[PDB]
């Protein structure tokens, strides 16, 4: 996803799958983030995931 | 160096000269990279200048006749200072490059030119 | 020193990036000027078969079928880009024009010029050349507005010149053409684009061997050719800028391409800096402290 960025950064055009794992890609990281002081136990953190 | 002392003609080709050098290192940078395409006409032109006189410059002294086995030359001031002149003035520009190797003076840089 | 290398260091990476960058930009829209060429393909082919058929029956005489008996001079039209960082495309343009120049100076008629474009606007500009009139705009995405305008300038140049005589303009009033040239480039492949320079002003007929005219013949076919030049010289726009783009790409890639190795070479000079000013402070300490 990264070194697809860095492709793809002006990108119009692109393949339909290309264009799937960007998206998946940005939701996934805009997902990673966390705040501060905010522990998490594992099965909301495994359901997030899934 | 002054113009107290030498003549003002001297003075102005040498800055003049020194300045066109200047400007061919300072974008000696960017032509490393691209090259002539994107660079504009207006500076082709000095640049078509400058490698012309930075190859005019050279000379064959007599010091090589042991190791080119050809005579050297020497030439006098006033001549050089006016074919300097006459090759910042851009008549020279049509001549081919490699017409201006370990020459002498004017009149046997136009007979090798004219020899090729 | 570091602060220099750090510097040029980054200046040049991010110079890489963007001219990939840019890259994709003339990628992307090198699919979008593919599209559009081919659309205009059934209008020509619908035209040229009726024009063929109306010849086919027809009186052979009109003033763009007739010669002008003498050369007196030549028009000719050029056309370019309106974005830098071409490569050679408007080099290769220039060759050509001035080959074409020389061509015709052979005959030592007078010609005269179009142009379209910034670029070799600016250029003929700094050349001591005579321009009667240039476009601008609308490379980037032409119309049939403009090709219809050009087409009819150019049709009214050509019909002014019916009676020049020496320097007399005679019953035209103003000094006329006489012959028109076109000089363009050509998309031959995805690698493959030259320039090619061709001349349309004064049709002729080749016979191969070997309906019904509800109004006047003649005036069918006098209204029909204004419409055949304009169809050719739209046709002529889309290609330019194919062509254009095609050659854009691959300058963008080649500036990447030689980008990367100032940054491979920089890091080994800062590395080799450090290392010794690592070096000598070292050893100037050492001798420092044993000395005493």
């Amino acid at each position: 996803y990264r070194e697809l960025e860095a492709f793809a950064a002006f990108a119009s055009d692109l393949d339909a799958a290309s264009k799937a794992q960007l998206d998946r890609g940005a939701r996934l990281v805009e997902l990673l983030k966390q705040p501060q002081y905010s522990p998490l136990a594992v099965e909301e953190q495994v359901v997030a995931i899934f | 160096l002054d113009p107290a002392i030498v003549g003002d003609e001297h003075y102005r080709v040498a800055q003049e000269v020194i300045r066109i050098l200047q400007r061919y290192k300072d974008l000696q940078d960017i032509i490393a990279i691209l090259g002539i395409d994107e660079l504009s006409e207006e500076d082709k032109q000095l640049v078509n200048r400058a490698r012309r006189i930075e190859r005019f410059l050279s000379q064959n002294m007599m010091a090589a006749e042991q190791f080119t086995g050809q005579p050297g030359s020497t030439v006098p001031l006033k001549e050089t200072i006016e074919a300097f002149d006459k090759l910042t003035k851009g008549e020279f520009d049509h001549l081919p490059e490699q017409a201006f190797f370990l020459i002498g003076g004017l009149d046997d840089l136009a007979k090798k030119a004219e020899s090729l | 020193t570091l602060r220099e290398l750090r510097g040029r260091i980054r200046s040049a990476g991010s110079i890489k990036k963007i001219t990939k960058a840019q890259e994709l930009i003339a990628t992307s829209r090198i699919a979008k000027a593919q599209a559009r060429v081919e659309a205009a393909r059934p209008y020509a082919a619908e035209i040229t078969n009726m024009l063929t058929e109306l010849a086919g029956a027809s009186a052979l005489d009109h003033p763009l079928l007739v010669e002008r008996k003498q050369p007196k001079r030549a028009g000719v039209l050029v056309v370019s880009s309106d974005r830098g960082l071409c490569g050679a495309y408007n080099a290769n343009v220039l060759r050509r024009a001035e080959e074409l120049f020389s061509l015709l100076r052979d005959e030592g008629k007078d010609p005269v010029l179009y142009v379209v474009g910034r670029k070799a606007l600016g250029y003929f500009s700094f050349r001591q050349r005579t321009v009667v009139e240039s476009w601008t705009g609308f490379s980037e995405r032409p119309t049939y507005e403009n090709a219809r305008e050009i087409a009819d300038t150019l049709v009214n140049a050509f019909m002014a010149g019916a009676d020049d005589e020496g320097d007399d303009a005679g019953a035209d009033g103003i000094l006329g053409v006489d012959e028109l040239h076109i000089v363009f480039t050509e998309f031959r492949s995805m690698l493959s684009q030259t320039a090619v320079a061709r001349r349309a002003a004064p049709m002729e007929v080749e016979y191969v061997g070997e309906y019904s005219f509800e109004p006047d013949p003649e005036t069918l076919f006098d209204a029909l050719l204004p419409r055949y030049i304009a169809t050719r010289v739209y046709a002529a726009l889309l290609e330019a800028a194919a062509s254009e783009s095609a050659s854009r790409r691959r300058a963008m890639k080649s500036a990447t391409d030689n980008a990367d190795d100032l940054i491979k070479a920089l890091t080994l000079a800062a590395n080799r800096e450090r290392q010794a000013q690592i070096t000598q402070e070292i050893s100037e300490i050492v001798g420092g402290a044993n000395a005493l």
